[PDB]
């Protein structure tokens, strides 16, 4: 019969670039300053009551 | 060795004797592991256990 398309099963076209879902971002990277360090565990001074 | 001998004497047979020697050779390594964090605990407080 007629010649359909179905026939030569062709390739589809691949269309450039990548879609994605957004992500969120750090919080604490927006909200606290980095401060410097050196490599291993800081120890940082509290008081706990007041005279 | 060196010999006397007659005037008509018979001469004797002597020679030097000779070995051969042969080296061996032997392959040595040193090989030294260590984790990560001693390379930055060591490059920040200069500690110098690396060039150790």
């Amino acid at each position: 019969a007629v010649l359909k398309t179905s026939s030569f099963q062709l390739p589809r076209h691949l269309v450039p670039g990548v879609w994605q879902k957004a992500q969120g971002q750090s919080v604490l990277a927006r909200l606290s300053n980095a401060e410097p360090q050196e490599f291993g565990e800081q120890q940082y001074m509290t008081l706990t009551a007041p005279p | 060795r060196g010999e006397v001998v007659g005037e008509s004497a018979e001469k004797s047979e002597s020679t030097a004797t000779f070995a051969p020697v042969t080296s061996l050779v032997r392959k040595v390594q040193v090989t030294q592991r260590f984790s990560q964090e001693v390379k930055w605990a060591d490059e920040s407080r200069q500690l110098g256990v690396l060039q150790t």
